[PDB]
């Protein structure tokens, strides 16, 4: 089983994302959204080729979209390490 | 998709005056003008801003295994 | 709030449009701002600052636009309020 | 009776002021606010000494507060001519 760890601030991002969705759409939508995020985490931990190279932000940084958000992460020997989960409005794609 | 915001009394009155003068049609138009200014202020340094957010993630402590069940339990424990 | 008194918090419900809505959402979810309201207040402060140095010119323009709006006519409170009632149903 | 006339734009100001008050507070409070403006109109038309000199904005311009608003007006031979009714946030007081 591939490993999946989160920086403390990424887990705090998820909490803010959950609360934002909860406040406007209620529990079921917020839980669904975190479920979509969780499913994408597992897919990224299993398949190195999905990761988008974000060296232009930081060397070795990877990105992947889910919904209106972007998982920013790094590859590890056994899986991934999630650094931040940010709204896509924060993105800076490669020039 | 609207949002309900508390501007505080000083900025609320500022918004009211601009609407009642006819310079802006609605509260929303005033708010959008302000948000456009805030977006423009940072539009040119999105890369530095993203780098800062990533760095703050990197510097936020040792990564820990993701535990979805604990997360959702913590979410319902907050004001059940 | 003391008993016999009431809350006087005053909110406004606004439509930012999708582009600026997503902009606000990202700033709140990143932790840069605590609430939608804080983002909107920063925007409003910038708008207030942009015009803070031209309040005399701005008021002169409002006054001139009043002067140029046509000849002045009599004022009648009851007719005004009647016309307000005719625009649609009124309550409270 | 002393004369009281309004520029068309001042009448449109009062409509916007009424509608803003109505949306917030309902009919009874919004019509009362207009009625208080009207009472101030009548008092200004009768008493020249109440008028605040606003020459520093435009020669001959006068101002007077009511509620959160300012009546901007000119003195005429028989009374006053209201030019604008503006929120006090638009004010430029004498320095």
């Amino acid at each position: 089983a591939n490993t999946l760890v989160l920086k403390p601030r990424a887990e705090q991002d998820l909490e803010r994302i959950f609360e934002y969705s909860y406040t406007e759409f209620g529990w079921q939508q917020a839980q669904q959204y975190i479920s979509d995020l969780d499913q994408t985490f597992q897919t990224l931990a299993a398949s190195t080729d999905l990761a988008i190279n974000y060296d232009h932000v930081r060397p070795g940084l990877k990105a992947f979209p889910v919904g209106a958000h972007i998982v920013f992460f790094r590859a590890t020997d056994t899986g991934i390490e999630v650094i931040r989960v940010l709204h896509q409005s924060m993105d800076y794609p490669r020039h | 998709r609207t949002m309900t915001v508390d501007t505080g009394e000083e900025l609320r009155a500022f918004v009211e005056g601009l609407v009642e003068s006819g310079d802006y049609k609605t509260n929303s138009e005033v708010i959008r003008d302000g948000l456009r200014l805030l977006q423009e202020k940072t539009a040119g340094s999105k890369l530095a801003a993203l780098r800062q957010l990533i760095d703050e993630g990197e510097q936020s402590g040792e990564a820990v295994p993701w535990d979805r069940d604990s997360f959702l339990a913590r979410m319902r424990q907050k004001g059940p």
